[PDB]
């Protein structure tokens, strides 16, 4: 059984995107079918279903009204119009079977899925701030000082310290992307408290996308 | 019409697993067809279980006979069992049924086979700075590092109280040292981080929780 999904991307908030699915390895015009999507880092949630001759479609509350299930049955693709698309919708969709055999139904076999990201940004250069040690955190020398990196698209950003100087107790964490398309990250150093008063600290924030390069002290 | 799941598990290898899933009363267990689906990392969900009683139940194409499933009526409860656990079966784990054809889905559970030592989540907050603030903006940072097994649940207090909206949290990462770290953002108004006299992250892993507190002032 294969299940091909295509058709994803980026798109602006209040546009559309149309999923397609081509399907073999197996009767596809005997068979339900649904999308289930999945945001990321989060759970699923199924999003509609159409039945194997078409006649029977059902929507999720959160979908319902905006998107459209369709199927061809003599190409063996499966369908998803998507409009008025919004931030909450920037997911992963799969594309699945959803059978009915005597006394069970279930969600047999999925594809690997197409990325759908809604932004409103297309290129967005970060606002970097710092993080400032603020507290002794004492452990007998340590201390802990960052650079927060604010609302930047697309990924990626790359982070140095003293220009590739100062590795060891370097921590630069996985970006967040939240529900306004931006993606924020942290780049943080443990350094010992003596130095707080010799040393200089500088962050090296690269975001070539947006041909932007920023040093914060 | 929800389903409850617990956030994770971890067990040796070789051990026994058991995975609940709790449905709201509105549900009656006993007459539900029950479906499971694992999620490797990086990867589409698949059809673990389907279950309804002992004498109908099937498991998904390749899982191994040391799965099976149960229910107990009194509790609304029903269950996933995998015996001899095998690293392989390192996954994310959905119960799902129909409800008067909507597909619901409970939030999942992540089960680790331990592989290494655990270890404990470090954790550091950030208060806004000082640039930031002084652009109308507040985002409070809560940096998690050093955890293993790879699952943690992230909630805000301002002044003791719960908070509600304005949080992002990302998903672990697998680190260098093979340990994962995440982090969690709180964004704010200034206005917003100046009416409260404390904001406190709280850290969940394995049941048991770590809370660091920043005051405005």
């Amino acid at each position: 059984v294969q299940l091909v999904e295509s058709g994803g991307g980026l798109v602006q908030p209040g546009g559309s995107l149309r999923l397609s699915c081509a399907a073999s390895g197996f009767t596809f015009s005997s068979d339900g079918m649904s999308w289930v999507r999945q945001a990321p880092g989060k759970g699923l949630e199924w999003v509609s279903y159409i039945s194997s001759g078409g006649a029977t479609t059902y929507y999720a509350d959160s979908v319902k009204g905006r998107f459209t299930i369709s199927r061809d049955n003599s190409k063996n693709t499966l369908s998803l119009q998507m409009n008025s698309l919004r931030g909450e919708d920037t997911a992963v969709y799969y594309c699945a079977k959803d059978i009915t055999a005597p006394g069970r139904n279930g969600l047999d076999s999925w594809g690997q899925g197409v990325v759908v990201t809604v932004s409103s940004a297309s290129t967005k250069g970060p606002s970097v701030f710092p993080l400032a040690p603020s507290s002794r955190s004492t452990s007998e020398s340590t201390a802990a000082l960052g650079c927060l990196v604010k609302d930047y698209f697309p990924e990626p950003v790359t982070v140095s310290w003293n220009s590739g100087s100062l590795t060891s107790g370097v921590h630069t964490f996985p970006a967040v992307l939240q529900s306004s398309g931006l993606y924020s990250l942290s780049s943080v150093v443990t350094v010992p408290s003596s130095s707080l008063g010799t040393q200089t600290y500088v962050c090296n924030v690269n975001h070539k996308p947006s041909n932007t390069k920023v040093d914060k002290r | 019409s929800v389903l409850t799941q617990p956030p994770s598990l971890s067990a040796s290898p070789g051990a026994s697993a058991r995975l609940p899933c709790t449905l709201s009363s509105d549900l009656n267990v006993g007459t539900k067809n029950m479906y499971w689906y694992q999620q490797k990392p990086g990867s589409a969900p698949r059809l673990f279980l389907y279950y309804y009683s002992d004498s109908d139940k099937q498991l998904g194409p390749g899982v191994p006979n040391r799965v099976s499933g149960s229910k107990e009526t009194s509790s609304n409860t029903a269950f996933l069992l995998i015996s001899g656990l095998q690293p392989e079966d390192e996954a994310d784990y959905y119960c799902q049924v129909y409800d008067n054809s909507a597909r619901v889905f409970g939030g999942g559970t992540r089960l680790t086979v331990l592989g290494q030592p655990k270890a404990a989540p470090s954790v550091t907050l950030f208060p806004p700075s000082s640039e930031e603030l002084q652009a109308n903006k507040a985002t409070l940072v809560c940096l998690i590092s050093d955890f293993y097994p790879g699952a943690v649940e992230v909630a805000w207090k301002a002044d003791g109280s719960a908070v509600n909206a304005g949080v992002e949290t990302t998903k672990p990462s697998k680190q260098s040292n093979n340990k994962y770290a995440a982090s969690s953002y709180l964004s704010l108004t200034s206005d917003q981080w100046k009416s409260h006299k404390s904001y406190s992250c709280q850290v969940t892993h394995e049941g048991s929780t770590v809370e660091k507190t920043v005051a405005p002032a």
